[PDB]
RNA sequence: GCGAAGAACCUUACCAGGUCUUGACAUCCUUUGACCACUCUGGAGACAGAGCUUUCCCGGGACAAAGUGACAGGUGGUGCAUGGUUGUCGUCAGCUCGUGUCGUGAGAUGUUGGGUUAAGUCCCGCAACGAGCGCAACCCUUGAUUUUAGUUGCCAGCAUUUAGUUGGGCACUCUAAAGUGACUGCCGGUGCAAGCCGGAGGAAGGUGGGGAUGACGUCAAAUCAUCAUGCCCCUUAUGACCUGGGCUACACACGUGCUACAAUGGAUGGUACAAAGGGUCGCGAAGCCGCGAGGUGGAGCCAAUCCCAUAAAACCAUUCUCAGUUCGGAUUGUAGGCUGCAACUCGCCUACAUGAAGCCGGAAUCGCUAGUAAUCGUGGAUCAGCAUGCCACGGUGAAUACGU
């Protein structure tokens, strides 16, 4: 159950409480960065393929 | 009384494009007031860098925001006609107010 | 033992970021517009030996350039596929679209196209070592510093998956002023998915 | 006279110092020698070796503890000391000084 | 196994009221979580009573029981033919101070009176007076090792 | 008429200011005492005007920010020690062989993932 | 305290009951082209039944209702068929090549030996002379300083104000771009040398402090549940929708933590000193109301400007006076506050009452070499609400290392 998943996640809820976040390429429902909508894997790869503006591996 | 913020994720492209409009109120206009440096701003997002398992290793990543400040206190209708003539580089966010 | 990706560590060191632009409270939907352009067109121009797709926006109105090897099939004869795409990315992103097309001189120095050539080999049927050992002749012989390849998974259609790798020159990863290109793609078998890496260390 | 900040200071004088002490008065050698001469066969056995190995004749004074067979010119003397070296050499070097004239 | 030679050793500063060092060690002794005012103002109230009650300067009465509270000889563990022994040993200086001020305030810190002041100065005066908890500790340490010898 | 000096110490730094006068200590506006009611504290603050034998002939304004109080007395210092060091060039070697132009170095490290601090580490147990 | 950077409903994959079958999600087909939204009736809801109803544009296209397939759909199995990503030894110091020599040959030497180093780091020897990937350097940050630049930052000499407030000025801090600066560079001793012990100057001395950086390989190590994928299974069900429950159970054993067992302390009153961060469907001031959690109110802010924002330990007075207590706070009774459709199972917070164990912990076992350990607060991600967890920030600030 995936895509079952993921289009109820997109319609609109019964009610406003009832609405969740889920990462936008894969539909993965834990751990989604809200600036970018994008799960951690996700945001790891795209940050490597450097497709993330403004984003670097922080050294510091 | 002219106010431009320019804003990037980068120093060298802002730096040369803070310039650039200061050369060009200079060369329109009479007056400007050196680019002020404001505070940089990062933000940093911890990840854990396995898929699965491993909470102890993880990785950091980091997002730094650039600032400058620029007025012009002469204006005249060269100075602001060659002002908003010019074309930033993209990457370069201007606010005039 | 793990490697970062070579990458992902120059990001910002030495080599700059494929998409040009600065936003703030339109940031996840302009990325994931950018995610929707940059697959839509890694799908349209397959065959087309595509090398790397840079976006910029600049007051609505988004601006895309495609370094590819051959544009003869890019650029049609007068306009035809450019129009094409163009107008379907219109679509796409309901928003004004601009097409620049450039042409990547020495295209066996890029990693991604070498590694798109050996992934074809291997799906038709090629010898592993045949197809790494050949490429990295070419690369050689067209100017490099340094070659290095591996392929991974079911060789050869065997029960036990493996790894072989091969190398020609210096490439010293650990150097940050060192300009290593770095690409993985993958080849689509009948006995299941092999993995192709390649690193170019160019001149710089 | 420079081109590194500090490395040259660091590295580079060490490295003609031990590397003109191996090396001596060589440092103009245009092809192999069309002779050798050798203190002693013992303690310079590798150079003998390689020397018999190009076919290049060989002169040297020996011990009575010496290999005499590997020199063809071999001239057994007192090698110890100094002035019966520094005679011989000499002998042997003003003997070249009046014939390449 | 590994130890690569001898270390460095920590530079403390004189007191800003008693210009020693040892008032130093003392008070950084009595430390508790990094709270040195605390400790600094106890030490500066019990030399007040120190002061007050014997009539004296505290300094020479603290550098008296000091001396007196000072071991010698010590037992140290020694692993020979599978079994462990004690056996004498003479201590540097340093660890003699070091063993001196531990014993202080540890037993110092076990007296019976209402503040922490009143404790420190009575094992002080105990001190140097050749009695107390502190001087037994160093009675025994003489005695263990010459068991020993 | 006016000697200055800038001290730091951890994420304090003090402008020190140094005047002819009586002795008058002045701290943000404020008196030496009432901002600093010990008194160690005080003696590490005016140990650059004792170590040289000129500690009664000049005044001090003095304005800090950032850290703690302790801080605050180690940028005062080290300020104090510098404004002197501008007074006369004399001063020198007394001020370097007590240490008192020496800014400290030593600054709180950095928070490790992994770790509950900077090298503490979580409790190991084999099973 | 592992996936889980947020389980009341949703998440949810599990269970009970109620429903669906080209389908909740995609392409093509055949008729219609804007369908959806809204009102009322029944139902726990999914869903059914009537009316107003749906406004494509320029034969194209993406949307849209009906009927039918071709097909879709599996968080179903195998991590021992795989790609990708990661752990571990371990930031341990290794892994090799070219040209020569020694071996009948596979091979060997360099890379062995003695010292030194954080290090295959370097020196001296030696039939080898060199080089490459690993070490080191290039990148980030912190400690000193120069130039360029002075607003929203700073206020010294000047007038002003509840106030750096207003005027005025970049002097000083500060901010951030480009440079300088440290190299055993100089001195003494020691050594054949590398190096070692001390000394000068200097903000800094021996890779100054700390990051990112993880070679060749090991464990058929972890993950078919982030993703993708060969092969094997289901297809009026192992797919799909809903309401309720469960993941929070409780004789017990283990791992990681928080709070204490009090006088270096408890209660009451007064009163100083930070850094790093977050804020537009958001942060939310003043004033007023409440014992309190909070309510009301709406200022200033797309922010070096306004808000979160009271720092707490520390310090100063009065009191308690060694007592299972003016310690400790579990547990329970009543009355409330917020978020949310909804707080019973099962949220967090407050007021009054109640006041358990606990007197420093057995055999044993863990972390840490300096701004470290120890201790005190602060912010952030996830997030309507919910952390003693995780990730960062500063305040105060030690003891010890003879040695293998
Ligand atoms: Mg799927
Ligand atoms: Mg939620
Ligand atoms: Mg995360
Ligand atoms: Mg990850
Ligand atoms: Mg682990
Ligand atoms: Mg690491
Ligand atoms: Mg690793
Ligand atoms: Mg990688
Ligand atoms: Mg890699
Ligand atoms: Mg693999
Ligand atoms: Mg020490
Ligand atoms: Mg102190
Ligand atoms: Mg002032
Ligand atoms: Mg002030
Ligand atoms: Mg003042
Ligand atoms: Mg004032
Ligand atoms: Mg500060
Ligand atoms: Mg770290
Ligand atoms: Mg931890
Ligand atoms: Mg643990
Ligand atoms: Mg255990
Ligand atoms: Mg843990
Ligand atoms: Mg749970
Ligand atoms: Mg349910
Ligand atoms: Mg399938
Ligand atoms: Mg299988
Ligand atoms: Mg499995
Ligand atoms: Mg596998
Ligand atoms: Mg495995
Ligand atoms: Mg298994
Ligand atoms: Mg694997
Ligand atoms: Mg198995
Ligand atoms: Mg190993
Ligand atoms: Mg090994
Ligand atoms: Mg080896
Ligand atoms: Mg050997
Ligand atoms: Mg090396
Ligand atoms: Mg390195
Ligand atoms: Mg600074
Ligand atoms: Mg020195
Ligand atoms: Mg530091
Ligand atoms: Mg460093
Ligand atoms: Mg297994
Ligand atoms: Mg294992
Ligand atoms: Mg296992
Ligand atoms: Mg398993
Ligand atoms: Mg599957
Ligand atoms: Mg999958
Ligand atoms: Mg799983
Ligand atoms: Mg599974
Ligand atoms: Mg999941
Ligand atoms: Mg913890
Ligand atoms: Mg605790
Ligand atoms: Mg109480
Ligand atoms: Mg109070
Ligand atoms: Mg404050
Ligand atoms: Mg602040
Ligand atoms: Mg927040
Ligand atoms: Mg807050
Ligand atoms: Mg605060
Ligand atoms: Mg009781
Ligand atoms: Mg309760
Ligand atoms: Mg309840
Ligand atoms: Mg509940
Ligand atoms: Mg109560
Ligand atoms: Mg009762
Ligand atoms: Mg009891
Ligand atoms: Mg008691
Ligand atoms: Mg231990
Ligand atoms: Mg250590
Ligand atoms: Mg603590
Ligand atoms: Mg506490
Ligand atoms: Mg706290
Ligand atoms: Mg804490
Ligand atoms: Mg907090
Ligand atoms: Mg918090
Ligand atoms: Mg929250
Ligand atoms: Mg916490
Ligand atoms: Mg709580
Ligand atoms: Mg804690
Ligand atoms: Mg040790
Ligand atoms: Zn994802």
């Amino acid at each position: 159950a995936k895509k079952s998943m993921i289009a109820k996640q997109k319609r609109t809820p019964k009610y406003a409480v009832q609405a969740y976040t889920r990462c936008e390429r894969c539909g993965r429902p834990h751990s989604v960065i809200r600036k970018f909508k994008l799960c951690r894997i996700c945001f790891r790869e795209l940050a490597y393929k450097g497709q993330i503006p403004g984003v670097k591996k922080a050294s510091w | 009384k002219i106010r431009i913020r320019l804003k990037a994720y980068d120093h060298r492209i802002l730096d040369q494009s803070a310039e650039k409009i200061v050369e060009t109120a200079k060369r329109s206009g009479a007056s400007v007031s050196g680019p002020i440096p404001l505070p940089t701003e990062k933000s940093i997002y911890t990840v854990l860098r396995a898929v699965h398992k491993y909470k102890d290793s993880r990785e950091q990543f980091e997002m730094r925001t650039h600032k400058r400040l620029i007025d012009i206190v002469n204006p005249t209708p060269q100075t602001v006609d060659s002002l908003m003539r010019l074309d930033l580089p993209s990457g370069v966010d201007i606010e005039i107010k | 033992g793990q490697k970062v990706h070579p990458i992902g560590m120059r990001i910002g060191v030495i080599r700059d970021w494929d998409s040009k632009w600065y936003a703030e409270k339109d940031y996840a939907d302009f990325l994931h517009e950018d995610l929707r352009i940059r697959d839509y067109v890694a799908k349209r121009l397959s065959d087309a030996s595509v090398s790397r797709v840079e976006i910029e926006r600049a007051a609505n109105r988004v601006n895309i350039t495609i370094h590819t090897a051959k544009p003869g099939m890019v650029i049609g004869k007068g306009g035809s596929e450019v129009e094409a795409l163009r107008k379907n990315l219109n679509e796409l992103t309901q928003k004004r679209v601009h097409i620049n097309i450039v042409e990547i001189k020495r295209a066996d120095l890029d990693a991604k196209l070498v590694a798109e050539n050996i992934a074809r080999q291997l799906e038709g049927r090629v010898s592993f070592r045949r197809a790494q050992k050949q490429a990295i002749q070419r690369t050689m012989r067209a100017g490099a510093k340094g070659i290095k390849t591996q392929v991974s998974g079911r060789l050869g259609g065997a029960d036990i998956a493996r790894a072989e790798h091969y190398s020609e020159g210096t490439v010293p990863l650990h150097t940050l002023r060192a300009d290593i290109d770095y690409a993985w793609e993958e080849a689509d078998t009948t006995y299941g998915k092999l993995g192709v890496k390649v690193w170019i260390y160019r001149g710089e | 006279f420079e081109v590194l900040p500090k490395k040259e200071v660091v590295l580079l004088k060490k490295e003609q110092e031990k590397l003109e002490r191996f090396l001596g008065g060589i440092k103009d050698m245009k092809g192999l020698p069309d002779a050798l001469f050798i203190v002693d066969p013992r303690k310079e056995r590798i150079a003998v070796a390689e020397a018999r190995k190009l076919h290049i004749p060989i002169i040297g004074i020996v011990d009575t503890n010496c290999d005499p067979d590997e020199i063809d010119y071999v001239i057994p003397a007192n090698d110890d000391a100094i002035r019966a070296v520094k005679l011989l050499t000499a002998k042997m070097a003003d003997a070249i000084i009046e014939v390449n004239q | 196994m590994p130890r690569k030679g001898p270390v460095a050793k920590r530079d403390v500063l004189p007191d800003p009221i008693y210009n020693s060092k040892l008032v130093t060690r003392l008070i950084n002794k009595m430390m508790v979580d990094g709270k040195r005012g605390k400790s600094q103002a106890i030490l500066y109230s019990a030399f007040d009573i120190i002061a007050q009650e014997t009539g004296k300067d505290p300094m020479e009465v603290f550098e008296q029981a000091m001396k007196n509270i000072m071991p010698l000889l010590e037992v140290k563990a020694r692993r020979v033919g599978g079994a462990n022994y004690q056996v004498p040993i003479e201590v540097r200086a340093d660890r003699r101070s070091t063993l001196g001020l531990r014993w202080l305030v540890n037993y110092a810190r076990l007296r019976g009176e209402k503040t922490m002041e009143v404790r420190v100065a009575r094992e002080i005066m105990d001190a140097a007076n050749n009695t107390g908890a502190s001087v037994k500790k160093r009675e025994d340490t003489h005695k263990m090792a010459d068991a020993n010898r | 008429v006016q000697y200055y000096g800038t001290g730091r110490r951890k994420s304090s730094v003090a402008r020190v200011r140094l005047v002819p006068g009586d002795g008058k200590i002045v701290i943000n506006n404020r008196d030496w005492e009432d901002y600093i009611p010990f008194a160690a504290l005080r003696e590490v603050i005016k140990q650059p005007l004792v170590a040289t034998e000129t500690l009664g002939n000049y005044d001090v304004l003095v304005n800090v920010h950032g850290g703690g109080y302790t801080g605050q007395a180690g940028a005062i210092r080290h300020g104090v020690a510098r404004a002197l060091l501008q007074v006369a060039p004399e001063y020198r070697p007394a001020l370097k062989s007590a240490g008192l132009l020496t800014r400290d170095p030593r600054m709180k490290e950095r928070k490790k993932y992994g770790l509950k601090g900077a090298r503490r580490a979580p409790q190991f147990s084999k099973r």
